[PDB]
């Protein structure tokens, strides 16, 4: 019916796809290096609402750079040095029964993306820049300072059909309309600086284009809601003698 | 904590306060048990009284007001008398015992009792249709109409008293009022050597109980 | 500021307040017999504020109390006959007649220089509660008066100055205070939202629901 | 599903809002003044079907004058003098899912209504006249012999938003479509003449106007079904000696 | 305001940007014009001190 989730903001919704069968958990579940778990960080930081138009190709948001300007979480990234967090991502779209379309909501860990021109470098403002849904494009990209952005190769050169390895959920408008992906913390170092490294990239890819018939709303609003869970940081105080 | 409060230094002309005795040290003559002590004014109204049903426009003498005429010659469907029950404003019951007690009050309700006694020859026989109309209802205009309602066929031969307890008697201060009518059904039949006229007398009472509320002066005897 | 609780919102101590309801003057000597005494049908539809309070209920059952404040200006002590004619009593039409001498009309006799006169009229009515609003007619032909019944009727207070053979040329002024006691109320009703135009009708002229502001989004 | 109610006529429907938490009941539950309960009166006296058009304002029916010409009930009002009755009112409208509108079904006890011209009197034919749904109008009424009929003040001068005190049920076309209000007998005298006094007035007020899109039925039929329950009258026969 | 029955309707339409404001309110149910003449407003104005909590349902 409606299992109203409350944290400090409320989100009414009504499966959970765990990243690899591992829930987010503190590093303490395992002086010299004390840690400081911040337990006030979690709450639903709802991002902007993209419009799924008929002629659209796809969208991606780099994490944790999407939440770099979002409240307390944003502040802690500036203050503290080392930090680790897991995320509960709720991607919900709202559409009628006269709208037809398919989406692949996929969380890709560590996606390095090649430049548009082979053997050229691009700025950090070409991948992420606060909360923005960067848009994949049809055909090639010939703008030198941009990412490759060819939808069929997913901007990584891997083939778009094979992205089903990663924890993914399909939002087929015919039946369901919600995707919950609980991504745990995956890195090769216990905790890392949250500016240098973009941990994972969320991609929403329309596999079937929207057809809306006639005299109906021409866009389907896709909203992304991210709640950072079990976020730990580093202590800022001295140890005892 | 005071007795100098507003509204306690006046003559309210309905005081229940005790007052000094004019001459104490005087012995009163003790009460005697005299017959017929009265405790309510309602006891007075529960005594039957002859009502003057007949009171035609041209009335030769005042003793024919208590006599309703019944005669040998008169059609089989003809009306004997009509009444409108409203024992406080209707002229018939205005000056009876029941009327007098009621006019000293401004609210009253209950039931009354009407007994109809045939005072006539001991050889007469016949039937009548004493019919009652509810408060809202119109008085019947024919004997046939009357018979459909509530009716008692009073046989003059086998009875000579018909007692009718009537409910819904209220103040009503045109008006909704019941009606008691009476109709010929057979006519009066007599053998040779018997008068050709007889009469019916009528009585009224206050039945089992009545209730009267709030005193008022009579609008009869003027000051 | 702090929270706590209330008990000043109970019906009894909401509607139960002493409030002026009538003020009139009279002169004992003049050429108009109308002005030689005071008449006053009891009703609570003259003071606008008092009316609005009571009209938030449809049925009311209460026994009132009436206090009089009488002053006089021009030598010896002066007495006042403060008679109460109850519904369906005889009413005086002129100063000095048999209606003043009626013994079924509760009459105070109060002389000046003493604490105010007071009496407490009980719950008169043959109904089981006074009804503020009546949605009917006086007769079942429905051609009579509208919105009037006789079961909410209350008596009249007639005040006269007890005088000798020849009155003084004094003049007096009366003020009447009225206060419900042991109030009970049944069926609540929405507050008034129009200015009263009659003292017995419910007549009104349409008025806007509420005051306007610049824009829906604008709030300061 | 469908709880088929039978009395002597059948009404198939599928909350009850009791007037003040008091069900209709005989006065005997508490000679000189005998009473005569008529138990054949109850049955569903379905009234006429008003059309809820796009440009409409509201409607009202005076009770018990609406049932003055309806069968046995109508007859008893003429015969008998004093009578008391309670009512079960079922206001049902039938509309699709492409129709949007809101109604306030409210039973107002003892509503005295002022004249159109202040300080003028109007006839009894201006409030009730058998079974008719008298129509509230937008703006003022300048016809002298009419009731004020300004919708925003409800024709009583009380403000239309505050009518929610009285036992009311909202028929929001979005969800529900039925309103059952069980009005008990409310008067200050045990029983009264049923011609003189109009006990209560049923008002149906559209708070949101009907919008029907295009090429759909342009009216929504609102039917009112009234069943008089527990009706008592006065005896018409003499008492015992 | 053209008529007095559109005061109870907050408009919502198909065409309007994704970031736009629907309405604003200032909670002060005794002096704010919105709540001035409601049931809650009327009762409150007969008193000089009051406090507590109110409930707002949006349907």
């Amino acid at each position: 019916r409606s299992i109203t989730l409350g944290n400090s903001t409320i989100t009414t919704q009504e499966n959970v796809v765990v990243g690899y069968g591992r829930w987010p958990t503190y590093l303490r579940d395992d002086e010299d290096q004390p840690t400081q778990p911040d337990v006030a960080t979690c709450r639903f930081y709802t991002l902007d609402s993209i419009k799924w138009e008929k002629g659209s190709v796809g969208w991606w948001w780099k994490f944790p750079e999407a939440l770099s300007d979002m409240g307390l979480f944003g502040q802690n990234m500036q203050y503290h040095y080392l930090g680790r967090a897991g995320y509960t991502i709720h991607v919900q779209c709202n559409a009628s029964k006269f709208h037809q379309g398919c989406l692949l909501v996929v969380c890709v860990p560590e996606a390095e993306m090649g430049g548009a021109v082979v053997g050229q470098a691009f700025s950090a403002t070409a991948m992420a820049n606060g909360d923005k849904a960067y848009e994949f494009t049809s055909a090639t990209q010939s703008d030198q300072t941009k990412v490759q952005t060819a939808i069929h190769n997913a901007g990584m050169g891997v083939g778009v059909g094979n992205l089903t390895i990663y924890p993914h959920q399909w939002i087929n408008l015919r039946t369901n309309n919600s995707a919950t992906i609980v991504m745990p913390y995956i890195n090769s170092v216990p905790m890392d600086n949250m500016f240098r490294h973009y941990n994972f990239t969320l991609m929403v890819i329309p596999f079937v284009k929207l057809d809306y018939a006639d005299t109906a709303s021409t866009y389907v609003p896709i909203t992304v809601t991210v709640a950072p869970m079990c976020a730990e940081y580093n202590g800022l105080r001295l140890a005892q003698a | 904590p005071t007795m100098n409060t507003p509204g306690s230094t006046q003559f309210l002309t309905s005081d229940d306060f005790q007052s000094p005795c004019a001459l104490p040290q005087f012995d009163v003559t003790p009460s005697m048990n005299i017959p017929g002590e009265v405790k309510n004014l309602m006891e007075i109204a529960e005594v039957d009284s002859v009502v003057p049903v007949n009171n035609v426009q041209d009335t030769t003498d005042q003793m024919e007001m208590f006599r309703i005429p019944v005669t040998i010659n008169a059609p089989l469907q003809q009306q004997v008398f009509g009444l409108r029950l409203q024992p406080g404003l209707d002229s018939v019951f205005k000056h009876t015992l029941l009327g007098e007690i009621l006019n000293y009050y401004a609210h009253w309700s209950g039931s009354m009792k009407l007994t109809f006694v045939f005072c006539g020859s001991a050889m007469a026989t016949g039937k009548f249709l004493i019919a009652y109309s509810p408060p809202g209802a119109n008085p019947p205009k024919t004997r046939k109409d009357a018979m459909l309602g509530t009716h008692i066929i009073w046989d003059i031969g086998l009875q000579s008293s018909c007692v009718l307890c009537v409910p819904w008697i209220s103040q009503t201060h045109y008006t909704s009022a019941g009606y008691v009518t009476c109709w010929y059904q057979t006519g009066m039949i007599v053998p040779p050597g018997t008068p050709n006229s007889s009469s019916i007398m009528c009585f009224a009472s206050a039945c089992n109980d009545f209730s009267v509320r709030m005193l008022r002066d009579t609008p009869f005897i003027s000051q | 500021k702090n929270y706590h609780s209330r008990s000043e919102s109970t019906v009894e101590n909401f509607l139960g307040r002493s409030a002026c309801v009538y003020m009139e003057e009279y002169k004992t000597t003049d050429n108009d017999v109308n002005k030689k005494f005071v008449a006053w049908p009891i009703n609570t539809k003259q003071m606008v504020q008092m009316r609005r309070k009571l009209e938030m209920f449809t049925y009311l059952r209460f026994d009132m109390e009436v206090t009089f404040v009488i002053t006089s200006r021009q030598m010896p002590v002066l007495t006042h006959q403060i008679m109460y004619v109850p519904p369906g009593g005889p009413i005086p039409a002129k100063v000095d007649d048999y209606a003043w001498q009626t013994s079924t009309n509760p009459s105070i006799f109060w002389t000046e220089g003493n604490a105010p006169a007071r009496m407490s009229i009980p719950f008169i009515s043959i109904g089981n509660a006074y009804s503020n609003f009546y949605d009917g007619w006086s007769n079942f032909d429905q051609r009579g008066s509208y919105g009037y019944n006789t079961l909410n009727n209350l008596g009249h207070i007639y005040v006269r100055h007890v005088s000798g053979s020849s009155p003084h040329p004094i003049t007096s002024t009366i003020r009447v205070y009225f206060k419900p006691k042991h109030t009970r109320a049944w069926v609540p009703r929405p507050p008034r939202l129009c200015q009263y135009k009659k003292a017995f009708s419910v007549d009104f002229t349409p008025t806007p629901i509420t005051d306007t502001r610049k824009d829906i989004n604008t709030v300061t």
